[PDB]
């Protein structure tokens, strides 16, 4: 496990890792606040 | 694109539509491929510009991500 | 360099207050973009003059109640300007012009880029001789006093504006002015 | 690959379609194996496909495929 | 954690006077309190991390000239640790403290989550 | 108000839009039976849409001749929510991902082989790098007073 | 296979076709010819002018000449509400019966006028078909004057020198005084004594002229000083126009707004303009230096505008010697000016319509804008051309730097890699944001929750309308106040004619705009800066850039530097200026389609349907194109044909010569070189064509050849497609 964990460091998988949990917490605050046109404050 | 172009225009005006019980067809179009797919202009009027407006009026419709994708292959 | 400038003092430790490094931004990138110190020195000196003066000029009339005869007694400084710019028309043009021809006589544009060949704040200006012939320590001291006073008024213009604009931001000041 | 997507496939016919309602009325209701989540108003793609079902229609022909081959269950 | 926890348990048995701090639930209270109380306390404890590492606050820049013993802000008023014998028993009580506490704090927040009235 | 808009509390058309559109959603839950999941769904965008609708309304938005929320982007505070706190906020977030960025650029390129750990990222050291963006403020106004921030004549010019 | 490119030897030596189409395309490239000098080159440059000159004026007579002869301007006099303007009549022996019937129009079959010609005559006094004869009669003999300068200033004896075509003081003297304030004094004196009372009924022809006074105190007011009689008694609220009903007997006045009647601005406004105009620019025509000691001479104001503490370097001091040895700098500025100014005119021709009854003429108000649009990129993009060419092929490094400093345009190409990374980011910026909102706004809309979208309300503009005295967004900023001092200082002047035309629906005097105005405005700004962005790269890096630091020995257009080093694909400024096109085509495009739907909206009364539908992009797609092509397909169905049947087949022709061109710019050269070979081969090898043989070895058209044909073809299809849309969904949707 010591050049398979330099595998998931190469760009590609850390770009899909990276844009895979931006998406999702994107996804879900817009699940959690729904509809959020202006700021909430 | 223009195989497609004419399966499509072919079998809406020509092949597909419903059958009157009395046994009157009645097709998608109409019959109006024998008479104006033989113009360029009837290709784009009759065809495209004709049959492209239930892409246009889907917005707020089931259909409204075909219009999104529409608009992204044009892009 | 702001080591060798009058303005810092005990209050800030022995060291020139400079948080954000704005006195060293005009030796970085590009020929002149930002100002030099000279240019800020001057800024220092020319923005003190005028809020202490603003602050006599805010206290006396509105509270003190001392008009210039002719004039609209309206002890408010938001409107007060307005009022004598309709009343007195002349009296604000001859003002304007006063103002102007001081700061052309004294023009501060070479300090931008750092040089020229006054200093900052000389001015002339000593009518009733105070620096006739002092030591060079006690003329740097009284242009600290003059500095921080300068300072002080503006903080003390800037409480004005703030308490104006939103109210409540300086709890003591309607209780040590008690009037408008 | 080609079995993976198969297998998904299949899946989703099983468990995101309507494949038992166009069954029982094939010539009334439209085939449909592909549900949208409820995110940013996009579950107006679900259409009323019909037979008690919502979703996108689908047009790979798999419903008759399935019915050529038997298939009467999910 | 542990200031959190002993928050907690001072909120719900003391509680300040006045309409805003009457929740027993520190969860409830963080809503109840509104937003003024709560930003002056992360602005303060910004000035508190400001001046305690004097600048240097992130991974790549605190350590990097070294000579800053972990967790050494020199805070020792009451000077319990000038014997250096119990020096190292403290600091291991604290470490063992802290790690309790932090599972403590999720817990109690947690409870307050799930029940909604209090700790008790 | 501002530009001849009126707020969307008091705007006919937003409430006629809110209308239609529960019209729409509840014809199309006469078509499904009991409390299958489809009624279900569609009872959920009912109270959705009327949540949101609620939610403008209530939120110091202008709504124009068409019943739609207008942004006032003039720079006003009162109109702050719409343009300037979201313009706070992602200024902060994108001066993150560009200081980050940069800082490890720099870091690696001080390494035996600043092209290898491009395509093959140092996660260590990008994850040092990556959570001390917070201060991106803080450090840009902290490296430009140093001139460390800009190059001056090393950078490479073309023939004219 | 020689003789035909006289000006180049190197070309009449091509054995190939690229002799003729490279002699076709560098005939007008004077500076690149053999045997050249520059004496000759101006003098050629000066017979070209006076030919070019001639052929306008040539033009403008056949266009005179056919509306009198073929047009109906007599009737449209009459009736110019209802009456449509004939260009000219048709014959055209491919017509049907039913084409023949469709286009026939009082007597033969003829085309409508979209040029507002008729409008354009009758403003300026023109009631009869025999007064556009003697327009044409007078163009005409105006074109043989030129024709015989052109001729004589080639002749031995009358070829100026070098000399006379740089003395700019002279030039600049004589063109501001003489040509444009006289002819704007010549212009307000036929205003005046024609126009002003052929709109009041009174006939002022080249008969009783010197005996009808245009005011009837006649000129002892100006003389006397007493000039505000000439604007007493102006004309009032209800005259007509071309009848003296209502009229008055100002001729000088300020009214401001239009007229009640015509919709237009008033003939008395005009000509007191232009003698405001004519007295300004005599006044300015006297600034420079000539045989009289007094006056400027430029190059000393250049040099003496230094910055004295120094950040434009040394100033303007080579910029003299410059501009003066090259033409393609002059050339460019000219063309940036003209740009500038016919956006201009179409900006104000719509907005302030100048011509009677040319408001309600929508298919021409569309056609002018349009056309006047194209124009303004046309020449905005050549003006960068030249610019760049002067960089690669006229600019001095020498002349522009004293003392190892640089003057202020070297310094230009110091700071090139900033101004094009600002640009690239401007640029990026508005594209990926601009888009953003529009995408956004597509996807929440399709979804049916149209409340989510983001429409941003353009205040800046809105409140540059309040300014002017637009009292519909609430600001009561200055002319929206009553109280404001520049409300009450012209009180007395102009703001009531000029308030009532700002503050009327009709108008299209500061059309109300809302968000979708706003994202068109930030669309327009993306293609602005990207079209400049693509020629300002070009001009700087003509000279050279990493990838080839020679490029100015290699000229302005040349194909590529090779496939080394990577790849030098489109690397000439020549390249720049191409791909640049299609930015500019692409930009006026957005205007154009934002000004047709705004307008179309506006006319049909259907504003809602902008206001709602401009904010997304599918809302354009279905609302402008898809439905009002509508009329312009249906020009002829498998059931018969209209009018608008020209317009479609027009429609059908552009495409084809857009797709034409995507030939010629995908598809590149090397492909059709082996098959011009095979062709060849086939030639020569079969029996009964051999006894034919060509002279002109056939090849593939070169890479910039191609390049250059392709947009064309791009070019061409893309006007003519546009040109069609517009012209025959205003005509179909608009009765
Ligand atoms: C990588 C980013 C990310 C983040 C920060 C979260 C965060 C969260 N998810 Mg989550 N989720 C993600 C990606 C993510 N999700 C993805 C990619 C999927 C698969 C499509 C899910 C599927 C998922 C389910 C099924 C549930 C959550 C739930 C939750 C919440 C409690 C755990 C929390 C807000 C839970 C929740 O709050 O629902 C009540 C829950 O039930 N998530
Ligand atoms: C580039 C321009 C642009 C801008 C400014 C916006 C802005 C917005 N979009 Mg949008 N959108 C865009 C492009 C854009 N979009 C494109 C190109 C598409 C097509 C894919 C969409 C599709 C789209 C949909 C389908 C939806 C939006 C929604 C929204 C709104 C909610 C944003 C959100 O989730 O905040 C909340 C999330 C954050 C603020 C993330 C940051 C939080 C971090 C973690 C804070 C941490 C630091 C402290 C917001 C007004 C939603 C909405 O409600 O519209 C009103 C919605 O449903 N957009
Ligand atoms: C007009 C505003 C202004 C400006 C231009 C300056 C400028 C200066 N001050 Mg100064 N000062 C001011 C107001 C101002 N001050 C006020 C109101 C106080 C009282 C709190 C002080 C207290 C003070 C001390 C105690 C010292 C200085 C010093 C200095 C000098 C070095 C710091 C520097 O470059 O700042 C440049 C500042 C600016 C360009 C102003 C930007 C302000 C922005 C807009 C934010 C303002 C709102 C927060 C410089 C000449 C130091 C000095 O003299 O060194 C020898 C020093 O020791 N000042
Ligand atoms: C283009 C603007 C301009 C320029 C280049 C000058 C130049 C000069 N002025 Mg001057 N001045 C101006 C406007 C200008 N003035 C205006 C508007 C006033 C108020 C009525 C004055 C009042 C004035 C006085 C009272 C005196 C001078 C003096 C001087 C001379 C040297 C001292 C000096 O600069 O300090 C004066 C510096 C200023 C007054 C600062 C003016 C800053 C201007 C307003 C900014 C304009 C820049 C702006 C970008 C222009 C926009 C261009 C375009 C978009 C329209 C110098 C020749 C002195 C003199 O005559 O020496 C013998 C002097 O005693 N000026
Ligand atoms: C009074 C004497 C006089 C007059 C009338 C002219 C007139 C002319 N000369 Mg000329 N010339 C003169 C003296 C004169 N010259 C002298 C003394 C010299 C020697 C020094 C020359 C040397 C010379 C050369 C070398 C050339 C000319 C050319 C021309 C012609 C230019 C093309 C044309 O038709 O433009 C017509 C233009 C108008 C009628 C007016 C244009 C209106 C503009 C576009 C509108 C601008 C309004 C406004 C500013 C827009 C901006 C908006 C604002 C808000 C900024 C024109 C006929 C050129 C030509 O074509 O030769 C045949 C040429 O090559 N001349
Ligand atoms: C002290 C000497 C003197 C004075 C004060 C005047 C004053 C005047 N002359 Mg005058 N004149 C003079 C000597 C003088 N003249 C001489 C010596 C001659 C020749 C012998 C003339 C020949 C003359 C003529 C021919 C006319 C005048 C006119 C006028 C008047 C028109 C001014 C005007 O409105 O500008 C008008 C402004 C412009 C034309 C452009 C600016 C004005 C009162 C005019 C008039 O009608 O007066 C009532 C007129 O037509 N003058
Ligand atoms: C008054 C303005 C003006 C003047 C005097 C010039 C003068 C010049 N330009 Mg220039 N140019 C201008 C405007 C102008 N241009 C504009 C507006 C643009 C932008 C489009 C350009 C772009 C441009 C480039 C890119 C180049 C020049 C070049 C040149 C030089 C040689 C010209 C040549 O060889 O012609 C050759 C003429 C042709 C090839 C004829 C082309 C005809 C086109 C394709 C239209 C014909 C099709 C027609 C519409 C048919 C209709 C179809 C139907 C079905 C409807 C010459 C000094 C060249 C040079 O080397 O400069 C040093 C050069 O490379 N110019
Ligand atoms: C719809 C077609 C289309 C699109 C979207 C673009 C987009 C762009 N072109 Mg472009 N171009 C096109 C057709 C197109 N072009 C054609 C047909 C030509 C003729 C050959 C050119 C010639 C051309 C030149 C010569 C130049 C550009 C430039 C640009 C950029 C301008 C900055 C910008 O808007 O950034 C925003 C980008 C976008 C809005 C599009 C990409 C964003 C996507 C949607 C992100 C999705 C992420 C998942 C941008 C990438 C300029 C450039 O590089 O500027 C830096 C430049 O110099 N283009
Ligand atoms: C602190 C914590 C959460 C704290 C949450 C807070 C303050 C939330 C505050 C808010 O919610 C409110 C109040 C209101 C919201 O609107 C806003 C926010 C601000 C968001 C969770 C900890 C959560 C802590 C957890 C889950 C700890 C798990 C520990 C495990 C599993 C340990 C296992 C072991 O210890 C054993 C068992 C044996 C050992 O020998 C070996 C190991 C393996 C080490
Ligand atoms: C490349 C090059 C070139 C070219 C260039 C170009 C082409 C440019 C363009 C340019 C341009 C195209 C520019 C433009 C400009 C504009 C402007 C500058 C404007 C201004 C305006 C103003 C200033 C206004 C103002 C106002 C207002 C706003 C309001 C009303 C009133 C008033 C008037 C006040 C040349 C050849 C030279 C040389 C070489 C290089
Ligand atoms: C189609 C095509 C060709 C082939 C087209 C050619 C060779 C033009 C063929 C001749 C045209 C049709 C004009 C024919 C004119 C008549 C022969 C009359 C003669 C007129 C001359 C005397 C001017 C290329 O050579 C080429 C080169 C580089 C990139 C792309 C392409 C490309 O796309």
């Amino acid at each position: 496990m010591k050049d398979f964990l330099k595998y998931l460091s190469t760009a590609p998988v850390l770009l899909t890792a990276w844009l895979t949990f931006t998406a999702g917490f994107v996804i879900e605050i817009n699940r959690f606040y729904p509809d959020a046109l202006t700021f909430p404050f | 694109s223009i195989v497609i172009f004419h399966f499509s225009w072919k079998m809406q005006s020509d092949v597909w539509g419903t059958v009157s019980p009395t046994g009157a067809v009645s097709h998608i179009t109409g019959g109006n491929f024998a008479q104006s797919s033989i113009t360029i202009n009837g290709w784009l009027r009759d065809f495209l510009w004709s049959q492209a407006a239930q892409v246009v009026q889907s917005y707020g419709s089931s259909l409204s991500a075909y219009g999104l994708i529409f608009l992204g292959a044009h892009f | 360099g702001l080591e060798n400038q009058v303005g810092f003092d005990i209050e800030t430790g022995g060291k020139p207050w400079d948080p954000f490094g704005f006195a060293g931004v005009s030796e970085r990138n590009g020929l002149g973009i930002l100002p030099h110190i000279k240019w800020l020195q001057e800024s220092e000196i020319k923005h003190g003059r005028t809020a202490m003066l603003a602050f006599l000029g805010v206290i006396v009339p509105g509270s003190l109640g001392i008009y210039v005869p002719t004039y609209p007694q309206e002890p408010d400084f938001t409107k007060a300007f307005s009022a004598a710019l309709q009343s007195n028309p002349l009296g604000m043009a001859q003002i304007a012009l006063a103002v102007a021809i001081i700061e052309g006589h004294y023009y501060a544009g070479d300090f931008w880029t750092g040089g020229g060949d006054r200093q900052v704040g000389a001015f002339g200006f000593d009518p009733l001789g105070f620096s006739k012939g002092k030591s060079e320590a006690a003329i740097k001291s009284m242009q600290l006093k003059e500095i921080k006073n300068g300072r002080l008024a503006m903080i003390a213009m800037a409480a004005f504006a703030s308490e104006k604009f939103i109210p409540g931001s300086v709890p003591l000041l309607h209780s040590a002015f008690p009037t408008l | 690959v080609i079995f993976l997507w198969l297998s998904g496939m299949h899946f989703h016919g099983a468990y995101f379609s309507n494949y038992s309602a166009w069954l029982t009325n094939p010539t009334s209701t439209k085939p449909s194996a592909q549900i949208v989540w409820p995110i940013v108003g996009q579950e107006v793609l679900n259409a009323d496909v019909g037979g008690n079902f919502q979703g996108i229609q689908i047009t790979s022909g798999f419903f008759q495929l399935w019915r050529a081959e038997g298939i009467t269950s999910e | 954690a542990m200031l959190a926890f002993l928050g907690f348990i001072v909120q719900e048995f003391i509680r300040l006077p006045g309409d805003l701090y009457s929740e027993p639930n520190g969860v409830k209270a963080f809503f109840q309190v509104g937003p003024q109380p709560l930003l002056q306390i992360f602005l303060f404890c910004g000035f508190l991390e400001f001046n305690m590492h004097k600048g240097k606050l992130t991974q790549v820049d605190m350590f990097e000239d070294g000579k800053r013993e972990p967790g050494n802000f020199g805070f020792d008023p009451l000077g319990f640790g000038k014997d250096p014998a119990k020096r190292e028993r403290y600091a291991l009580a604290e470490l063992k403290n802290g790690r309790l506490a932090m599972i403590a704090i999720g817990g109690l927040v947690h409870h307050a989550l799930v029940t909604g009235h209090a700790t008790f | 108000d501002i530009g001849g808009l009126n707020p969307c509390k008091d705007s006919e058309v937003f409430q006629k839009r809110l209308a239609k559109t529960v019209k729409k959603l509840e014809n199309r839950l006469k078509k499904y039976e009991e409390g299958t999941p489809p009624q279900i769904a569609i009872q959920q965008q009912i109270t959705q849409t009327k949540q949101r609708f609620t939610r403008y309304a209530d939120s110091n938005l202008l709504c124009g001749n068409d019943g739609l929320p207008h942004l006032i982007t003039d720079g006003r505070w009162s109109h702050g929510s719409e343009f300037l706190l979201p313009s706070i906020l992602f200024l902060y977030i994108s001066g993150w991902i560009g200081w980050v960025g940069r800082k490890y650029i720099r870091t690696v390129g001080q390494t035996s082989n600043p092209t290898e750990k491009e395509i093959i990222i140092d996660v260590p050291l990008a994850i040092s790098i990556m959570t001390s963006g917070f201060l991106w403020p803080f450090a840009a106004w902290q490296e430009f007073l140093s001139g460390d921030l800009i190059a001056s004549d090393e950078t490479i010019t073309t023939s004219p | 296979v020689y003789k035909f490119p006289k000006f180049s030897k190197a070309l009449a030596e091509d054995p190939s076709t690229r002799r003729i189409w490279y002699g076709i395309a560098t005939a007008h490239d004077f500076e690149s010819h053999d045997a050249m000098t520059e004496s000759k080159l101006y003098q050629k440059i000066f017979a070209s002018h006076f030919g070019h000159i001639a052929i306008i004026f040539l033009w403008t007579a056949g266009n005179l000449f056919h509306v009198a002869w073929q047009g109906n301007f007599e009737a449209w006099i009459l009736n110019p509400l209802k009456v449509r303007p004939i260009a000219h009549a048709i014959w055209d022996p491919h017509f049907g019966q039913a084409a023949y019937k469709a286009f026939l129009k009082t007597s033969s079959p003829a085309n409508l006028a979209l040029s507002g010609v008729y409008e354009w005559w009758y403003t300026i006094g023109m009631r009869t078909n025999n007064d556009l004869y003697q327009g044409s009669f007078f163009l005409i003999l105006l074109s043989s004057l030129l024709l015989f300068a052109g001729w004589l200033h080639l002749q031995p004896s009358f070829r100026p020198s070098l000399d006379w075509f740089k003395a700019n003081e002279y030039r600049l003297n004589h063109h501001l005084s003489g040509l444009f304030g006289v002819s704007s004094l010549a212009w307000t004196g036929h205003l005046v004594h024609v126009a002003i009372p052929e709109s009041r009924g009174i006939h002022v022809g080249w008969d009783n002229f010197l005996t009808v006074l245009p005011h009837p105190e006649g000129l002892t007011p100006f003389f006397s000083g007493n000039w505000k009689a000439y604007a007493q008694n102006p004309d009032t609220a209800s005259h007509i126009f071309g009848s003296g009903e209502g009229s008055g007997t100002a001729i000088l006045t300020f009214l401001g707004g239009f007229h009640p009647q015509t919709k237009s601005l008033w003939l008395t406004d005009m000509a007191h303009h232009h003698l405001a105009i004519a007295v300004l620019f005599i006044v300015a025509g006297h600034m420079y230096r000539t045989n009289w000691l007094i006056g400027h001479q430029m190059k000393l104001i250049l040099e003496a505008h230094r910055p004295p503490g120094g950040r434009l370097g040394i100033g303007h001091i080579g910029l003299y010697e410059t501009i003066t040895n090259s033409l393609h700098f002059q050339l460019g500025l000219a063309l940036a000016a003209l740009g500038v100014a016919t956006s201009l005119t179409a900006q104000h021709m719509y907005a302030l319509p100048p011509y009677a009854f040319l408001a309600s003429n929508f298919p021409t108000q569309a056609a002018l804008y349009t056309h006047h649009q194209y124009i303004a990129g046309f020449l905005m993009v050549g003006a960068f051309a030249h610019g760049a060419i002067f960089f690669v092929r006229d600019y001095d490094p020498a002349v522009n730097t004293r003392n190892g400093e640089k003057n202020v345009l070297a310094r230009m190409l110091e700071h090139k890699e900033a101004i094009i990374s600002h640009l690239s980011w401007v640029s990026l910026f508005l594209g990926f944001h601009t888009l953003g909102i529009y995408v956004h706004n597509d996807v929440v809309v399709a979804f049916g929750q149209p409340e989510k979208q983001i429409l941003v309300e353009p205040l800046f503009a809105e409140w540059i309308q309040a300014a002017s005295g637009k009292t519909l967004y609430n600001f009561d900023l200055l002319l929206a106040s009553s109280n404001s001092p520049a409300s009450v200082a012209s009180s007395q002047l102009w703001l009531p004619g000029w308030l009532s035309a700002i503050n009327d629906g009709k108008n299209s005097l500061f059309l109300p705009i809302g968000p979708g105005d706003f994202l068109v405005h930030h669309a327009i700004a993306l293609g602005l800066h990207t079209t400049t962005l693509i020629l300002v790269k070009g001009a700087l890096d003509a000279r050279g850039s990493k990838l080839m630091p020679d490029k100015k020995d290699f000229g302005y257009s040349f194909p590529c530097d090779g496939p080394g080093r990577g790849g030098t694909c489109d690397i000439s400024a020549w390249d720049a200026f191409y791909l640049a096109m299609f930015w500019m085509l692409n930009t006026i495009g957005w205007v154009t389609f934002y000004w047709h739907w705004k307008h179309l909206t506006l006319w049909q009364g259907n504003q809602v349907q902008f206001n709602e539908s401009s904010n997304y992009i599918m809302g354009w797609l279905r609302d402008y194109l898809w439905l009002n092509s509508s009329p312009l397909i249906n020009g002829y169905n498998p059931f018969g044909m209209n009018s608008l049947s020209v317009w479609a087949w027009m429609f059908l022709f552009g495409h084809l010569v857009w797709a034409t061109g995507f030939m010629f710019l995908i598809s590149w050269r090397g492909y059709w070189q082996e098959l011009i070979e095979t062709i060849v081969w086939a030639h020569e090898r079969t029996p009964l064509a051999n006894l034919v043989r060509w002279k002109d070895k056939p090849v593939a058209l070169s890479i910039v050849q191609a390049r250059l044909v392709g947009l064309a073809h791009f070019t061409i299809g893309y006007v003519l497609t546009y040109a069609a849309f517009v012209i025959a969904s205003t005509i179909g949707k608009l009765g």
